[PDB]
RNA sequence: AUGGUUUGGCACCUCGAUGUCGGCUCGUCGCAUCCUGGGGCUGGAGCAGGUCCCAAGGGUUGGGCUGUUCGCCCAUUAAAGCGGCACGCGAGCUGGGUUUAGAACGUCGUGAGACAGUUCGGUCUCUAUCCGCCGCGCGCGUCAGAAGCUUGAGGAAACCUGUCCCUAGUACGAGAGGACCGGGACGGACGAACCUCUGGUAUACCAGUUGUCCCACCAGGGGCACGGCUGGAUAGCCACGUUCGGACAGGAUAACCGCUGAAAGCAUCUAAGCGGGAAACCUCUUCCAAGACCAGGCUUCUCACCCUCUAGGAGGGAUAAGGCCCCCCGCAGACCACGGGAUUGAUAGACCAGACCUGGAAGCCUAGUAAUAGGUGCAGGGAACUGGCACUAACCGGCCGAAAACUUAC
RNA sequence: UCAACCAUAGACUCGGCGAAAUUGCACUACGAGUAAAGAUGCUCGUUACGCGCGGCAGGACGAAAAGACCCCGGGACCUUCA
């Protein structure tokens, strides 16, 4: 099927709004001295050192 | 194991002789016919032998008067005053449907020596 | 498990050799016609010379069924054919001889002298 | 029946004066 | 062992199979290997038993694992210094390390690896 | 009982009343017996 | 009176009675329920007793819980639900602590079993309210389980509220009713209920008197 | 006179498109009730009816013919209701018919061609924006933040029924025949839950086996051929299976039966009053439910800090109780949610044992020319079920998250 | 009857690229009405916290194609003792 109608502009935005991301929760680890920030995912990989610090 | 292997242990029969798929039987059960309970001896072959504890049922196969039949009586039911092996057979299967469309010498199974 | 334009066997000697169910009775929209189950048939086989013959609609009651039925007692009985005998309103059958076995349910459903005639009834 | 009946006798009113369009 | 609920790794049984015997094949060749996190999550299953047949060192076991391998230097390889080196080892022969996600898909990643602390 | 719109005597016994906003018609004879609807 | 316990479903399995018949049965771990709180019309507005069930480490426990229980005077449990009753006459036999068992009951008891009815996720029409589906063949393009119609035309206009579509089936409560306790098992405290029982196993469950056969 | 379902009349929207009959699916409504229920009259003895009234809670079969609706017929049934909703429903299906192009028969027509005549054949498009509906979440609110257990306004669901027996071959009736009321059992259909049984399925189970290729070869195995095919098959899903249900009871009532009783010296079921009375209604049963904006109730927990604006009303930060995310998972699941667990741990996997399934591994030995058979040996293999075991992974952790007071009474 | 289960491709989720027909608007409810005689938009009421995700397809007389049927007008082609 088709639109019948040109949505408006505060409802196409109301739903547009949801079309977002969630930012991921970070955590210190202290490789190679420094403190870094990695997820608490990689926290492990980030210890041994698995995890391209770039 | 099980998790109700303790409820199950009471109603679990002893005296169930040790038999197997193709091992010919005669199940003597249990028969009410009007306030008169007799014996009624269902001489067959074993083709089955599902389940486990309580729930074990085996299955008993006859051609009675041009008739294949079959009963599935559970191991440890009450309705079975005794079960008497006769003869055991040489099964390449753990369970013997294609019995189901063998009549006559072709359904018979080769006896254990 | 006998239901409408099922084909049993007659195990009875009024000349029918196979007949078609046509109704389960014991309700409306009654589906599945097992052990001591009446149904109303017709004769789509006979033996040349007969009693009834090909095409008479008859009542019947069933004997023997593939589908394994229970019993109170947790057994099961299952037959290798769907077999049924024919019958008077009286649930006496119109034939004098039964062939093969039968259920015993069709002595809780009151087939008695069938359960007398039959050879084995289990 | 109901629908135009009831449309007529809206008419039968102190403002309407006994006449309506379409009666 | 428990299988797969869901769809198939490969989009089908058989490349599940075949990308299981895979990579067996090279977590045991060189001790980790980086692939999708439920590639890895279904490897584990399937290469420790694999280290199970190599711990009960017969022919029998042997010929169980090879039904699935099919490199001899690695069957091998099992038998002689992984299966004795987890000998001592109730399970637990690998560990699943979650790592940073690919770029072109955006794909989980894990590191399966073979232990070495004994 | 008979329920019909016309409700009347049929013979000398037969007495019409008001019951419960109904016209009613009662008698010995319950043959004669009426009510309006 | 009405009189009841929670417990655990533990699964099926089978029993013989009296006259070899079989009996397929549930056990229900109707266990050391607690009594917790006596809910009253002068406090609460309705009569009922709030019953505990299943150990649980005082550490996974929530403050407040550990409070109420404490306040109570227990130890605490991991389920906890309340028994509605009709008056504070059935009432005035809880006490606060009061220890229940499956001994309340007896064997030849009609009950009724609440559960939580298993999750068969989002269902179609078919397999949620028994819709016939359409033909497999006869031309029927790709409605071999669609619901088809879903409702008039433009005098309606609409869809009536309440008509049957596809969703999630599951996870509710269920209350099966006027199941016969075959029979009781104190030594085990379980239960030997006559039949199916609504939920997993070891899903929890509330065995009630029955409201209709005493 | 009703109704507006039939054939019609009008030609008012729609011809810059409102898709047609019938069926399928899904229903929903009305009652002018087919059954079930209640009742009055009867030329109602009884069984069974006829007619009328009340009653729409539920139920209202499967087949042959036909495109068919309808109808006839077959068997049944308690009954096989009548109608509306664009003659309900084609962005849900069909497309047999009607209603394109082909062709043919008959008839008409000089003919091209035509026929509410027949016949064979003949493209059914669309990713759902809005409403609506089914389900599920996110946010905020419910005057602090949280948590547990809940009430139930208000809704949803369900509501069917037969056969037999006793009452009693009694009442009734010349007999034939044959009960009401009231008890008991067994059932059909429908629905829910469950999977102990039975039965189906089983794409990482077991075995056998064909062809072919490979692992050097034998042996043993593997890849591919619909999981190659077969035979079986635990869990889970499920029905053909198991179990359960519809109630009992009360209230108020319809038709109706009445009581006491006038007006109207009588009579009158009514005008004051009082009762009885149905599957309808409300209660009862099951379920949802305080976004029930009157945003509820019973409890329990935290119930405590700083900073800046000029300290007015706020703003920012850090916290508690607690929760979320990440993590291990689930018979929970589209995602999300829910539930569980998270080293003070058995949540998953592995491992160990068991159960169960398969059915007797490999190797070796023995017999046999061999095919193969036997022993070692309920073997071996193996998933879901159970139990034990921290071996692996549940992390050295991050984000949210708590109080203007005022008035009056006591 | 009477449907159940398995896999696969989609659908679903994440990442990346990224259209479409359509579109007068818009914070687009329901009933009974009224009305160009079938109403989201009017009246009287009833109901409804705001925003999304997956789904269904009853309506938006939904999209598409300036209805092919009918008629009017005009063509074209065909027929014939026009």
């Amino acid at each position: 099927a088709v639109p019948k109608r040109r949505m408006s502009r505060a409802n196409t935005r109301s739903r547009r709004a949801q079309w977002k991301a969630e930012a991921p929760g970070l955590v210190t680890v202290s490789v190679a001295g420094q403190q870094r920030k990695v997820p608490r995912r990689l926290l492990k990989a980030a210890r041994l050192g698995l995890v391209d610090l770039d | 194991m099980n998790t109700l292997d303790f409820v199950d242990q009471a109603s679990l029969r002893d005296d169930i002789p040790t038999f197997s798929p193709g091992d010919t039987v005669n199940v003597h059960v249990k028969v009410i016919e009007g306030s008169k309970e007799r014996i009624q001896v269902f001489k067959g072959v074993v083709i089955r032998r599902q389940g486990g504890g309580i729930s074990e049922t085996f299955t008993v196969r006859k051609e009675s008067y041009g008739v294949g039949v079959e009963r599935t009586f559970p191991v440890h039911s009450p309705n079975i005053d005794h079960i008497d092996v006769l003869t055991r057979g040489d099964v390449r299967r753990a369970k013997l449907y294609y019995l189901r469309e063998l009549r006559g010498k072709k359904a018979k199974i080769k006896e254990k020596r | 498990m006998i239901q409408q334009e099922s084909r049993l066997k007659v195990a009875d000697n009024t000349g029918a050799k196979e007949i078609l169910c046509i109704r389960v009775l014991g309700g409306s929209s009654r589906r599945y016609a097992g052990i001591g189950d009446v149904i109303v048939a017709t004769v789509k086989d006979a033996i040349p010379g007969g009693n009834v013959k090909r095409g008479d609609v008859v009542k019947a009651v069933v004997v023997r069924t593939v589908k394994e039925r229970r019993r109170a007692d947790g057994s099961y009985i299952k037959f290798d054919e769907n077999a049924a005998v024919i019958i008077k309103n009286d649930n006496d059958p119109r034939g004098t001889r039964i062939f093969g076995p039968v259920g015993r349910e069709l002595r809780e459903k009151k087939f008695m002298k069938i359960v007398s005639l039959a050879p084995e009834v289990l | 029946a109901k629908r135009g009946r009831k449309k007529r006798d809206r008419k039968h009113s102190k403002a309407n004066h006994g006449k309506r369009p379409n009666a | 062992p428990k299988p797969t609920k869901g769809p198939r790794l490969g989009g089908s049984s058989s490349h599940q199979s075949a990308l299981l015997a895979n990579l067996a094949t090279s977590l045991f060749e060189h001790g980790r290997i980086k692939t999708t996190e439920p590639k890895a999550r279904a490897l584990r299953p399937y290469a420790e038993k694999l280290i199970t047949h190599a711990k009960k060192g017969a022919l029998h076991n042997r010929r169980e694992v090879m039904k699935k391998i099919r490199d001899k230097d690695v069957v091998h390889t099992l038998f002689a210094e992984i299966g004795p080196f987890y000998a001592d080892r109730n399970g637990g022969y690998t560990r699943i390390i979650k790592v940073e996600n690919r770029k072109g898909d955006n794909a989980p990643m894990a590191v399966i690896e073979l232990v070495r602390e004994k | 009982m008979k329920v019909n719109p016309s409700v009347k005597p049929i013979c000398d016994k037969c007495r019409v009343i008001r019951r419960h906003g109904r016209v009613m018609v009662i008698c010995s004879d319950p043959r004669h017996k009426q009510r309006q609807g | 009176a009405r009189k009841g316990i929670l417990g655990t479903k533990l699964g099926m399995t089978q029993v013989f009675d009296e006259n070899n018949k079989v009996v397929p049965v549930t056990v229900v771990k109707a266990g050391p329920n607690v009594v917790t709180r006596i809910r009253t019309t002068e406090r609460d507005g309705y009569s009922a007793v709030q019953l505990a069930y299943g150990e649980i480490s005082p550490r996974k426990v929530i403050k407040p819980v550990a409070g109420q229980f404490a306040a109570a005077g227990v130890n605490p449990r991991r389920h906890v639900a309340e028994l509605r009753l009709d008056d504070e006459a059935a009432v005035a036999e809880y006490e606060v602590g009061q220890e229940l068992t499956a001994e309340i009951f007896s064997d030849g008891a009609y009950v009724d079993v609440t559960g939580t009815s298993k999750g068969k996720g989002f269902a179609g029409t078919m397999k949620r309210h028994g819709f016939r589906g359409q033909g497999a063949a006869h031309g029927a393009q790709a409605v071999h389980r669609r619901p088809g119609s879903i409702g008039g035309c433009a005098t309606p206009g609409r869809v009536f509220k309440g008509t049957r579509m596809s969703g999630r089936m599951g996870n509710d409560r269920v209350t099966t009713q006027n199941l016969k306790v075959h029979k009781v098992d104190a030594e085990n405290g379980v239960l030997l209920i006559k039949g199916a029982i609504p939920g997993r196993n070891g899903g929890l469950v509330v065995v009630r008197s029955a409201i209709k056969r005493g």
